[PDB]
């Protein structure tokens, strides 16, 4: 395994330890679910480079797609958090507790 | 009379009528285990000229 | 009493002769088919725990620009 | 991992409970590490310091528990000459129960632990004589 | 919302949920899984209030999460063998890893702590969908990469989920925090057998399936969400009650009952190899979800509550609409075991 | 598993050709009578829950029951016997094709062996 | 033997059908009848059972035992008429449900030819006895009683389900008859030994075994009278039948597995006979008898006899009879003056000196007066015992003594000294009382006429 | 002494006791998200080095 | 779990796209055709668990 499929999958696992702790706010860790994106689509299209796999090369395409899907869910939630307390605070979202 | 009392009483057959019907199908399922009947080593024995089967 | 509300004791031990060999065969039935099972899972040459495998009429045997494929 | 495991089982039953002590105390200290773990997960500790505090107690509890099961385990069959037998783990286990106890400082978790693991302890001693397996591979 | 719009989003999650059945991509399977989660959440926010936005948000992180990782484990799998065909996942990491994203989508324990909040924040309708139909894809998926299933670690989180389920929800007053944690302890069980034996899966789920649409709709009826205001019910509808009492037994797993039938299948399963301890654990810890259910049971049936004034004004109405299958969906879930053999048409 | 790769299987079939060279089941199946009993629970309960007289509420209905549930019971007796009789047929010619691994063994008689006897005393 | 089960079922829809006022009389009467269809069950053969399909059969233990239920049922129909007269029709319909789904899940249970079903149908018989007790029950302690009976019950009966597919995929079978002919020893390894407590132990806590005993006084004392019929007289049963069934593939590890439970079921037989001396409470006393009761049967089972089987079926029957009378005199008492105190309602001679006879006459049966069959199978347990151990005999009389202690204790209590002052609602005893006790005493004694009908399979 | 306290101690008030204690420990979380998605890196790290190793 | 509907159909949904060996337009072959067309062709219709040894 070359070195930089080593830095890639390091930099998926960063993005994965970094969405997997939350801070404050939500929108960071959307930024972390898009960088996880970012990782994934930089892997495949290497992957599908390397190995002249033709057929494949729409495949990181489509996945670009849904992960916009993924960031409009996240934007559209985090307008109505917002709506409910005026700042996106993970702290917030706590009443299903009882 | 006997529209109001059959109507009232029905109910009283329901047993007896379940007795029968078990009896029926005890018969029906002991009619399926005949596959030793007048094999065994103990009552092997021959047939009369008039019956066809040493019990049913 | 007797010949109202019984019968003979053949039928009842011819009966029982059948209902043992039933269950005699059942068992044997059982154990045997666990057997296979074992033999099939552990080995997959039988019809059982036969796992999908790729098609290969999905393969182009055409020329691919390149002769070496 | 399960290495740890490994280093404690590959020493023979009756045989140098020094190394059977160490082997049980990784144990038992990587136990209690990740019991720690999880706790600071899910109930913050309001301070570094106090995180670290708990992290320490029961890690430090653990660990002895697995320590003092060990060597009295190795000590009664080495000492009675009689190995596979599961009443050397009993005892193992009951002290290593007395010794939550202890720490705990209850008289009624010393008791109720050393009965509850002494059993445990047999158990697994017994299953590891007769060949009983918690994840059994799919066979049939 | 609109009913069109409503009839249009539940269609996309069945089309979501189909198109995971029917591919034999892995890419196809992970458009279904996001199609379906992309569905799924305005339905959960049917009813809009804070709770519901809430139990969203955390649906959607839990299963954007499991998303990253289902992808991440096909193409990890990919890189070590050039297949896209989903088999028996030649790669043990990537497997780690795949079994890992389809434990968080089904809430298997560890990661179970988001199904009773999310159950708790939706309306029961929402409950009903979340808890029966959400689980047949990742159920499917595991299915048919269960040569590859890693025992020790399927066995280890089935044998968590059940004891966390029994152990959560003894502790619960509502109703829908009830049903989430038995929820978790059924897959638990729905789990535990699938290295061993797929039909046994599909049976449990089947079964499951059919006690939770039951329990949802008798609660969908008795408008209840909590224990004491299914107290009241009696006072109403004691027929209602009362076949509430037959499928909470039924659920608790007692005989002569249907809910007996798949663990009794189950365990039998393992028993046909070594796998003793397992199963005589997995039954005495259903020993508390059956605890809870009698306790429900108590409150609602067996006993009569101290009722209100105003419920007479509700003795003079009758149920405007009344859900179809609900009869149908009672007796499968009570009358069944005599059929037990008829899970032979499952395989 | 076990069943669900074999060859020459029509995928959504749910009835083989092959099934047709087996008995169909009786129309007086003890476990048909139990799906008709099954239809009939079904009509009662659905006559008690929306509140009409249970016996003799809606006999149309009812009868729909009954019969619905009699007729998805015959197709599924029909399955279920197809899939065991499948099970025995390939269980048969594994164990005649791979003769090494189930050999018969010497017939002993009681006079021969040996059983240890233990006392109750 | 459909020609039993099917009147059953076909009492369930008559009695759903009959009206309003009639319900007890069709019950009453077409229980009966059943039971009289079922008395044909005792014409037993010599050598082998009656096998009369595939899936049930019949020998000399089971069927005393289908003969008891039988008659049971139309005693607690008798009893229970009388405290839910002021309950409506429906949910007295539902209670004559229970009652009869209760008969029918015996029935198939003591004649069921194999484990699996056996099992099925001993389980089943938990959910209607939990519904009678936790929704007809008087008192508060009902649902904890119902809680205890439930959990202990299925504690031990989950590993008896795993053992027994178990055996079934290391035999091949669960048929009592392919068991019985293909059994094997079993040898002394902590595998077998688990498999040995596994299926002894659900039957242990039905008895129950003295120490998994806490759950018999709960259940028996806050039931309704039917519960505690069914309860004190067919239930308890169900674990010697399951024992002296399952004991045929124990061999020969019980020879030194039995030693802890043969103690706690010696000793304990003393100790819960000592309970009845110092209790305040009359249906305490009654199941505490019971306790010491199932404790001699459970030392004759396990001592493994054919005497010792002989007398461990006249003893379940007998204990059976006696305990349901018992509990119905206690009922009637309760019913005058709503109080379960014994010390309460005292003199009861001078006031209801026929049910002061009736009274005598059980506690004469309880404490094992010969030539009655309590007394037969406590001495064939008692002489199984001596032949076992010589030392037995100090606490089998020690027993005996304490036994014939409370009994009189009880009677004396009860019906002998001054009536209590203020009590002044004490009617005069129903005809529906009087005919119940003689149902229940009646059987008894003809019973001692003709003893061998319940000595079992080893007569 | 024996019936009232000891045997009712060992058996059903011990199991209740222990039950209702791992009740009310698995049952009370705080309802943060923070602390779950903590609780899942662990997991999941867990599983990385624990199982996966072990080939 | 699985509805072959596309076998049942005969559709070709997505299976174009599962191996490197199916037809890539213009004809351009991948890296390893020729393992992979090997490897199929041995592996073909004995089963997983043979196919692997
Ligand atoms: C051979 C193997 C050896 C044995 C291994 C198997 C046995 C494991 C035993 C561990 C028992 C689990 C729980 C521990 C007690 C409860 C926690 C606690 O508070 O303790 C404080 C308690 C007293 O303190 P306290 O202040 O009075 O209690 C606080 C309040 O009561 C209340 O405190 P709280 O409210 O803050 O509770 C803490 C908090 C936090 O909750 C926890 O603590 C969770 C901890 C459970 C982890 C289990 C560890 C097992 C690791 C096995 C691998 C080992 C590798 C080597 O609880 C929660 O918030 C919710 C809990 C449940 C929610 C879900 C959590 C489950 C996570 C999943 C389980 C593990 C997943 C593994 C991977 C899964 C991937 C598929 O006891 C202690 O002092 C800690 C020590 C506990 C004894 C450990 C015994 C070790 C013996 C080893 C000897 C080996 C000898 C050699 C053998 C050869
Ligand atoms: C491909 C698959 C793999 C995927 C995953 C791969 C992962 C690797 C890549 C990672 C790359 C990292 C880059 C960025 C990450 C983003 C971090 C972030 O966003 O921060 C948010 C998060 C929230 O911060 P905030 O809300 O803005 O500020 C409020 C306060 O934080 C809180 O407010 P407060 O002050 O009121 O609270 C009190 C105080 C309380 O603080 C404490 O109580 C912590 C003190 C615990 C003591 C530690 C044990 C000490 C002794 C152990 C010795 C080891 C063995 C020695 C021998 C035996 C010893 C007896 O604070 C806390 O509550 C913090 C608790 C959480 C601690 C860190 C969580 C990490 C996992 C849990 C570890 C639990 C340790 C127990 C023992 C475990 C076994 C060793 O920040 C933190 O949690 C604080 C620390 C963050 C900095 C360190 C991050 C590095 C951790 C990465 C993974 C761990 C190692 C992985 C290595 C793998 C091998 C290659
Ligand atoms: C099935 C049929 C029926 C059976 C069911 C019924 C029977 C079974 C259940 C009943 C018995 C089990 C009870 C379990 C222990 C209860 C303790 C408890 O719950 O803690 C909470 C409870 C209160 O909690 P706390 O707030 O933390 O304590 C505050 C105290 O009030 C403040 O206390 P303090 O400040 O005044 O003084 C504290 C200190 C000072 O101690 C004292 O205050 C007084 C001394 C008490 C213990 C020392 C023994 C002195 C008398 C014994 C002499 C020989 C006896 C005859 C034995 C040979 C036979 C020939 O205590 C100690 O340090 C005692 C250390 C333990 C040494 C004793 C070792 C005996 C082992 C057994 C050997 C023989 C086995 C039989 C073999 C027979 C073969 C034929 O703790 C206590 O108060 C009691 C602690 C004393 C322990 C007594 C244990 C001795 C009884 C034998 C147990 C064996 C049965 C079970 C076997 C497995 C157990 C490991
Ligand atoms: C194994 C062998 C066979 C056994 C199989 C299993 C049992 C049978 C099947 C079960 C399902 C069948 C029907 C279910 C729906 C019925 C519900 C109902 O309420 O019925 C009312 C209805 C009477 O009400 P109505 O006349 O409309 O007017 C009064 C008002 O409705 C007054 O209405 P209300 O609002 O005042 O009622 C309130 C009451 C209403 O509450 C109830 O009625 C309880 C509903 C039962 C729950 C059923 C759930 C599903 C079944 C599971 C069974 C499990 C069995 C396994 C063992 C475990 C036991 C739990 O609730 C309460 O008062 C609270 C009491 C709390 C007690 C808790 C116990 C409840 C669970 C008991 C389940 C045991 C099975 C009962 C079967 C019979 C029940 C009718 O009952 C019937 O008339 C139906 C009886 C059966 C009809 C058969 C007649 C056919 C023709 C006869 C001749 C036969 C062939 C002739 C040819 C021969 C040649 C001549
Ligand atoms: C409590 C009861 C719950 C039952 C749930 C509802 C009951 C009604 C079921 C509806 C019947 C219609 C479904 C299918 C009919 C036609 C479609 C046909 O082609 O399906 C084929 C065969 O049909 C179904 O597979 C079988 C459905 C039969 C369901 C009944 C069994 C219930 C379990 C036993 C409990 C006893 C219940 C008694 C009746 C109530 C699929 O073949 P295959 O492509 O190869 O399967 C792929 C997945 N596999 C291999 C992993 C299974
Ligand atoms: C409230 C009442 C409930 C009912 C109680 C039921 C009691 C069940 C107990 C069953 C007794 C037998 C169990 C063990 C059999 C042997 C006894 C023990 O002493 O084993 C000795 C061995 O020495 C040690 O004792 C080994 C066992 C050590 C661990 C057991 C101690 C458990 C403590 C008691 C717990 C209380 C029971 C209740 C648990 C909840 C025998 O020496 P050996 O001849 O070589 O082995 C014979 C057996 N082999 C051949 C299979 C190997
Ligand atoms: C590994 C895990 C094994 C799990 C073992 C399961 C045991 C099965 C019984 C579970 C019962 C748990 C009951 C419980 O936790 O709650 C205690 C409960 C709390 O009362 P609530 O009604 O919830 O609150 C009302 C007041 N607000 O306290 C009680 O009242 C007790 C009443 C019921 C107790 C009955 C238990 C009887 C146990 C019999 C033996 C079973 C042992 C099982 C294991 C066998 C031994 C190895
Ligand atoms: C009211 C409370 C009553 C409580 C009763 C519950 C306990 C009953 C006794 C324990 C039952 C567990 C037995 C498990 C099922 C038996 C099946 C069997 O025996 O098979 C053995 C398996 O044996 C076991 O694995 C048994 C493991 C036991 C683990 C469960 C622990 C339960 C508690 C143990 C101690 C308590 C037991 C007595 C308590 C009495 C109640 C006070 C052989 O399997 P193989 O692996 O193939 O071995 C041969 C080839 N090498």
């Amino acid at each position: 395994m070359p070195l930089v499929y080593m830095n890639i999958i390091m930099a998926f696992a960063i993005a994965l330890a970094g969405l997997l702790m939350y801070r404050s706010h939500l929108m960071s860790s959307l930024l972390c679910l898009e960088g996880m994106m970012l990782s994934l689509f930089i892997m495949s299209t290497l992957i599908i480079l390397n190995t002249h796999f033709t057929l494949a090369n729409m495949m990181p395409i489509i996945l670009l797609v849904f992960a916009a899907c993924e960031a409009a869910l996240g934007l559209s939630l985090l307008v109505m958090v917002s709506n409910t307390y005026g700042t996106d605070y993970v702290q917030n979202l706590n009443l299903l507790q009882c | 009379n006997v529209l109001q009392i059959v109507r009232d009483h029905w109910v009283h057959i329901l047993v007896p009528v379940g007795f029968v019907f078990g009896c029926y199908l005890d018969r029906r399922s002991d009619e399926k285990l005949t596959a030793f009947r007048n094999k065994s080593l103990l009552f092997k024995r021959e047939l009369r000229p008039n019956e066809e089967v040493t019990w049913k | 009493i007797a010949r109202t509300f019984y019968d003979g004791p053949e039928k009842n031990y011819e009966k029982t002769m059948a209902i043992l060999q039933i269950e005699a065969e059942k068992a044997e039935l059982r154990l045997k088919e666990l057997e296979v099972r074992r033999l099939m899972r552990a080995r997959g040459d039988g019809p059982w725990y036969q796992y999908p495998t790729i098609d290969k009429a999905l393969i182009d045997h055409s020329p691919k620009t390149t002769p070496d494929n | 991992a399960k290495t740890l495991l490994h280093k404690y089982s590959d020493i023979p039953e009756g045989t140098e409970c020094h190394r059977k002590a160490y082997a049980s105390t990784s144990i038992g200290g990587a136990t209690g590490l990740i019991v720690s773990a999880y706790s600071i997960a899910l109930k913050p500790p309001a301070s570094f310091l106090e995180g670290v505090a708990r992290t320490g107690r029961y890690t430090f509890t653990s660990a002895a528990i697995g320590a003092i099961f060990g060597l009295t385990s190795c000590i009664s069959a080495q000492v009675r000459e009689k190995p596979d037998d599961p009443l050397n783990y009993f005892i193992g286990g009951c002290a290593g129960g007395l010794t939550l106890g202890a720490r705990t400082r209850s008289y009624g978790i010393g008791a109720a632990a050393c009965a509850y693991m002494g059993l445990t302890a047999a158990l697994v001693k017994m299953g590891q004589l007769e060949g009983w397996q918690v994840f059994a591979e799919p066979k049939v | 919302m609109n009913p069109i719009i409503y009839t249009t989003l539940i269609m996309t999650v069945m089309s979501g949920t189909m198109l995971v059945m029917i591919s034999s991509h892995w890419l196809l399977i992970w458009i279904g899984f996001e199609m379906n989660l992309l569905a799924m959440i305005p339905v959960l926010m049917k009813n809009f209030n804070p709770r519901a936005t809430e139990a969203a948000t955390k649906y959607f992180l839990t299963q954007a999460t499991a998303s990253m990782m289902l992808m991440m484990a096909i193409i990890i799998n990919l890189l070590y063998s050039g297949q896209w065909t989903i088999t028996k996942m030649f790669n043990p990491v990537a497997m780690t890893m795949m079994t890992m994203a389809l434990a968080m989508k089904l809430g298997l324990s560890p990661f179970h702590f988001w199904v009773p909040e999310v159950t708790q924040g939706i309306s029961l309708q929402a409950g009903l969908l979340l808890l029966t139909w959400q689980k047949l894809a990742p159920l499917s998926v595991l299915c048919q990469i269960s040569q590859s299933i890693n025992p020790n670690l399927m066995l280890t989180m089935a044998m968590l989920s059940i004891l966390i389920g029994g152990w959560g929800g003894l502790n619960q007053t509502q109703l829908r925090k009830i049903m989430a944690y038995s929820s978790i302890a059924h897959m638990g069980w729905m789990t535990a057998v699938l290295p061993y034996n797929t039909t046994m899966t599909i049976l449990n789920l089947l079964i499951y399936i059919t006690m939770t649409l039951a329990m949802f709709m008798l609660l969908i009826h008795s408008s209840a969400t909590t224990t004491l205001s299914l107290s009241h019910t009696w006072n109403k509808m004691p027929v209602i009650t009362s076949l509430m009492m037959v499928t909470l037994l039924s659920m608790g797993g007692l005989p002569p009952l249907s809910g007996f039938m798949p663990k009794w299948m189950i365990i039998q399963e393992m028993t046909k190899n070594e796998s003793i301890i397992m199963p005589t654990l997995m039954a005495m810890t259903a020993l508390l979800n059956l605890y809870f259910y009698m306790r429900l049971a108590y409150s609602s049936s067996l006993t009569m509550f101290p009722s209100t004034n105003n419920m007479k004004m509700k003795w003079q109405f009758e149920h405007t609409k009344q859900m179809k299958l609900l009869p149908t969906m009672i007796v499968l879930s009570t009358l069944v075991l005599p059929m037990t053999p008829a899970l032979s048409s499952l395989n | 598993t076990m069943m669900s790769g074999r060859p020459g299987r029509v995928p959504l079939q749910f009835l083989p050709n092959e099934a047709r060279s087996l008995p169909p089941p009786k129309l007086t199946d003890p476990r048909l009578v139990y799906m008709g009993f099954l239809g009939y629970c079904s009509g009662l309960i659905d006559n008690a829950i929306r509140r009409r007289p249970v016996v003799s509420a809606g006999l149309h209905r009812q009868l729909l029951y009954v019969t619905s549930f009699v007729f998805f019971g015959y197709y599924l007796l029909k399955r279920q016997d197809y899939m065991y009789a499948l099970r025995d047929h390939d269980m048969f010619a594994y164990v005649k094709s791979h003769p090494e691994d189930f050999p018969e063994k010497d017939k002993k008689t009681y006079g021969e062996i040996l059983e240890e006897f233990h006392p109750v005393r | 033997m459909l020609k039993i089960i099917i009147p059953t079922t076909m009492l369930l829809p008559m009695t759903w059908m009959s009206k309003h006022n009639m319900i007890w009389i069709n019950a009453t009467v077409h229980s009966l009848l059943i039971s009289l269809i079922s008395l044909s069950l005792l014409n037993q053969l010599g050598e082998n059972s009656l096998n009369f399909s595939l899936t049930f059969f019949s020998d000399s233990l089971s069927a005393p035992l289908l003969v008891l239920t039988t008659w049971l049922l139309p005693l607690m129909l008798m009893a229970s008429q009388s405290h839910l007269s002021k309950e409506t029709t429906t949910r007295k319909k539902l209670y004559i449900t229970m009652l009869i789904l209760l008969q029918l899940f015996l029935i198939m249970t003591f004649t069921a030819t194999e484990l699996i079903l056996f099992y099925i149908l001993f389980e089943a018989t938990l959910v209607p006895t939990l519904i009678i007790i936790t929704r007809w029950g008087n008192q508060t302690e009902r649902l904890n009683a119902g809680l205890y009976f439930l959990f202990y019950t299925l504690a031990g009966s989950l590993p008896l389900l795993v053992a027994l597919v178990y055996i079934q995929n290391t035999t091949g079978s669960l048929n009592f008859l392919i068991i019985h002919y293909w059994s094997h020893p079993l040898s002394n390894s902590w595998s077998n030994i688990f498999m040995w407590l596994a299926c002894i132990m659900a039957f242990m806590v039905k008895m129950p075994l003295y120490g998994l005993h806490l759950w018999l006084p709960k259940a028996h004392v806050e039931a309704p009278i039917a519960g505690s019929m069914v309860l004190a007289a067919v239930l308890l049963k169900l674990g010697g039948y399951g024992m002296m069934r399952i004991t045929t593939i124990l061999n020969p590890l019980t020879n030194y597995m039995a030693y802890p439970f043969l103690m706690l079921s010696m000793w304990g037989m003393i100790m819960t006979s000592s309970i009845c001396l110092r209790q305040t409470d009359l249906k305490s006393l009654i199941a505490y008898s019971s306790v010491s009761h199932m404790a001699l049967v459970i030392v004759a089972i396990m001592i493994q006899t054919p005497w010792s089987f002989m007398g461990a079926t006249a003893l379940m029957i007998a204990h059976g009879l006696t305990s349901s009378m018992l509990f119905c005199l206690a009922n009637t008492n309760y019913e005058r003056v709503h109080s379960r105190t014994m010390i309460l309602a005292r003199g009861l001679q001078t006031l209801l000196p026929l049910m002061a006879t009736w009274w005598l006459v059980a506690s004469l049966t309880n404490l094992a007066l010969p030539p009655s069959i309590n007394l037969i199978g406590e001495l064939f347990i008692i002489t199984a015992s001596f032949s076992w151990s010589n030392i037995t005999i100090i606490l089998m009389g020690m027993n005996m003594m304490i036994t014939a202690l409370y009994s009189l204790y009880m009677l004396i209590t009860t019906q002998r000294g001054k009536y209590t002052h203020h009590i002044n609602n004490i009617k005069p005893s129903f005809t529906r009382e009087n005919a119940l006790m003689a149902l229940h005493i009646l059987p008894l004694l003809l019973l001692t006429l003709n003893p061998k009908m319940i000595l079992g399979p080893l007569y | 002494l024996l019936d009232l306290i000891w045997l009712e101690t060992i058996l059903p008030k011990t199991t209740s006791f222990i039950q209702m204690k791992m009740s009310i420990m698995v049952s009370n979380q705080k309802g943060l998200i923070k602390l779950y998605f903590l609780s899942f890196l662990i997991t999941i790290m867990i599983s990385m080095t624990l199982f996966n190793y072990h080939e | 779990p699985f509805f072959d509907v596309q076998k049942r159909l005969g559709l070709d949904l997505d299976r174009w796209m599962t191996i490197q060996s199916a037809e890539q337009p213009h004809k351009i072959p991948g890296r390893c055709h020729a393992f992979e067309k090997e490897w199929i062709e041995c592996a073909h219709g004995i089963g997983g668990i043979r196919a692997e040894k």
